[PDB]
């Protein structure tokens, strides 16, 4: 009975140090974040090149113109908090990875397009 | 799984690094292109 | 009872995170393509720059 | 602003010629799209692309399909917006995005015009130029939509041959595919398939051999096994509880089940 | 492959001229980069920067001082690498002065070990972030900033950082346990300052104004440290740092604020006499 | 749609010339190597080197192996020259891929992956040099190298110390690493290893594999190889065995027969 309440504090302590290292996840949502604020640059540089994109588009068509109880208890406790927070993270990072995904399918979409209309425009400036 | 991810996240920054690199540079790029066709406009007519 | 709470919960957060793990192998996917259409664009935006400046010469 | 029907038709009357004419129809087509007319927009960027075809640039071409298809979309046209992306897919490939539109476009036919067969080869061909820019998962994702549409057209062998190369090419979702494969082997009466295919994930996949999908995979096969058709109703039951099912798996189980009813009808 | 040396001697010689030497210097410094003789390289690119430079091409002078950098440090020259950093960041600036004043940063910090212009570089760094509305990347460099400056035994000025990441990090669900690792190191930081006072202003406040922070083992630690500061006994205050190591590891940075503290109870029982 | 064999015929014909018959190499090609010759001979080498990229993407989708290889030399070559030695990393770790699974040619995966990583480290790109030295040193173990697969693992330790994000990583390679020096019969290195990664990284101290690395030394040095038997079975109870470990556990079973046969 003893050896058995032994083996299962030594398990407790375990999981224990195994769920605080999973919640050291926080630092994929640091990155995420940091990440999120670069996409968010990269999205505003693409509005820009759209914009520059027309004024080009129409500049160069006119161009062309021109004791061991107790820690078993204890020990849970505190698995069932990190517990709590963990599933709160893979939540928040569900979340976080479904709203960058329809953010980057858009960059992507965007990005093809704007590269597609420098090199119509820049073989139309060839033929100048 | 929360090991895997992060490794994964850290992978992808590089990613992230590089396309907002090539977009800045990109933007500058097409700003001063405009310009050129300004200023070849201002001359064409 | 606590203790099959708490498995029930940890059961749920690791299919929180299986489905975390392949959202995020569909991200560094876009992310591959994004870098490369990036690096078209980047390429594309400073071959546009240099043609213009030559028609700018041309005009000139 | 400039009308955009007189706009329309000097470059009619035009139709370097070629060029003029597309960029007066890409003004037109610009103020109907400021305008909220989408679909004389579509129609209008329709006739700059093949103004820009008929004067050699076809990548221009392919951007006002593209564009067309946008705005045709945007507008509800789906036939219209599907031609469109046909032109843009075919400029595309011929020119050296295939994939991306191809899937649009078996979205477009699987959602809008329920198309299912269209949409089972345009998933399946964006799949395989994805396979070929070894984009993994794009293939994946294109393929898992192949599978899905295939498995729900009566095409179970097709399904799980998808769900294999699934299977292979995400080895080292698996959890998943594997259940589902065994379903689309249980739905066409080949129950050692399954098993087999549960062997195979139990034996490869340390995750999936503990895994609930793997005991439903099973308790469904010995259901099958025994024919008792409501021992599988009971497993479906348990399933559902704990894990949600989805339309797909529904129909799966109810063309199994209702292939035990036919197996009764051959007792007799 | 043509002679790296002949291309630079060629560019000094030619030294549309300017731009003529940068392309040579570039070609003999890419050569040098395919031998991995990468300070060669470094100073080629340096070249071809002065004299971008000096035909007025800023932004491709800049793209060539942050090729100098990568390759100076990948070669080991750090010092080299913080000077094509410098001039990258006044092109930058006068026209991305941000990240690389974050990396010279960083490269003062751990190869160069000069801590006050790290501090400097990260300090900046943030402002420009912060300018930018970029929380996150300014949280960062606060982060750092407030780091060295505790260590560097300016307490009060990191604890007015730590304060500015409270307040930019409040109401966010993302930087949660930043915030409860905030509170207690801006304590700290107060109590290696022997200002107890504010330590508790800022455990009261943490804890009156985040309520994870008020159940959270931080928010425990730090009152255990306040108590001890305030009763003298900095065997219970080692008593208290030995507990919080058990459940959470501590790290240099608390370990150099506790130390200086604990040397502060023994200067102030030095004071006794 | 153009017959694509004719197109091939015209561009051998006129095989500015150079740049017509690449058009029409292409051309015939996506109706569907030569096309990127042409190029070459025509001095565009970037456009070369992208057309050698398509030639291996569809040689690998076609199951033809040797040929993707071949042109992912050929991009590799021109991509090096030309200063872009990111381009030519990501490839050169493709290539190995490729060689590794489906030619089996684990020497120049080897060498490839060897290759990309220090190329990646040149870029201070830590983590895809990180990637790159993973697999080398997997199949440099895998190949009997174990001396230099340990000293990759070093590297690996080196650049990945101080990093919270590749902590799990340290606590694998520590691990691994004292595996392949215990395969080497050096078991005062596995030792030494084993002290390293208890004193430098509190992690490790406490991991689990430190315990089963001690129990591994423990287990040469008293040479009683069921015992080291019984500890992998009981490291695979609790975090499961790879066939990397598999292998490299065989082997130093195989050396405590050996040490058995020299025994007598």
């Amino acid at each position: 009975i003893k050896f058995t309440k032994q083996s299962s504090v030594a398990s407790t302590r375990n999981t224990l140090k195994m769920a605080q290292d999973a919640e050291r996840g926080m630092n994929t949502l640091g990155m995420l974040g940091h990440q999120s604020e670069q996409l968010n640059n990269v999205e505003g540089n693409l509005d820009l090149m759209k914009v520059q994109n027309k004024v080009a588009d129409e500049k160069v068509a006119e161009l062309k113109k021109l004791e061991m109880e107790l820690e078993i208890d204890r020990n849970l406790d505190q698995i069932q908090q990190v517990s709590n927070r963990l599933k709160k993270m893979a939540l928040t990072t569900g979340k976080e990875l479904d709203s960058q995904q329809k953010r980057l399918n858009n960059i992507e979409e965007s990005t093809d397009d704007l590269d597609i209309n420098l090199h119509m425009n820049t073989n139309r400036l060839a033929g100048i | 799984l929360f090991n895997d991810m992060e490794e994964l996240v850290i992978e992808q920054q590089e990613n992230v690094d590089v396309i907002d690199k090539n977009v800045e540079d990109a933007q500058l790029d097409v700003e001063q292109g405009v310009g050129h066709t300004d200023k070849a406009v201002k001359s064409a007519r | 009872s606590r203790t099959a709470e708490l498995q029930a919960e940890i059961d749920d957060t690791v299919g929180i995170m299986r489905d975390n793990i392949n959202k995020v192998a569909e991200r560094g996917e876009r992310l591959t393509s994004i870098e490369d259409k990036a690096d078209n664009l980047a390429v594309s935006a400073q071959g546009f720059k240099r043609g213009a400046n030559r028609v700018r010469k041309a005009m000139w | 602003m400039s009308d955009p029907v007189e706009l329309l038709k000097r470059a009619e009357k035009k139709g370097y010629k070629f060029e003029e004419a597309a960029d007066l129809c890409v003004q037109a087509a610009t103020i109907y799209r400021l305008r909220k007319e989408l679909n004389l927009a579509g129609d209008s960027f329709l006739k700059a692309a093949d103004y820009q075809k008929k004067a050699g640039n076809e990548d221009e071409a392919g951007n006002t399909y593209v564009e067309a298809y946008k705005c045709f979309k945007s507008g509800g046209n789906s036939v219209n917006a599907v031609d469109s992306l046909e032109n843009a897919i075919q400029i595309f490939t011929h020119r050296g995005r295939g994939a991306n539109f191809k899937f649009e476009l078996g979205e477009i036919l699987e959602n809008d015009l329920h198309d299912y067969a269209k949409a089972i080869d345009c998933y399946e061909l964006a799949g395989e130029w994805y396979a070929q820019d070894q984009s993994v998962a794009l293939s994946n994702k294109c393929f898992i939509k192949c599978a899905d549409l295939k498995a729900l057209d009566g095409q179970y062998i097709e399904a799980s041959d998808i769900y294999s190369k699934l299977i292979k090419s995400s080895m080292g979702s698996l959890k998943d595919y594997f259940l589902k494969k065994g379903l689309c082997q249980l739905a066409a009466t080949d129950a050692v398939a399954a098993a087999r295919t549960l062997q195979e994930g139990q034996s490869e996949d340390p995750n999936f051999a503990d895994s609930r999908e793997s005991n439903f995979l099973k308790s469904l096969i010995d259901a099958v096994n025994e024919g008792d058709s409501e021992q599988l109703s009971e497993h479906c039951k348990e399933f559902d509880n704990f894990m949600r099912l989805d339309k797909w798996k529904i129909t799966i189980l109810n063309k199994i089940k209702e292939s035990i009813q036919q197996q009764e009808d051959d007792l007799l």
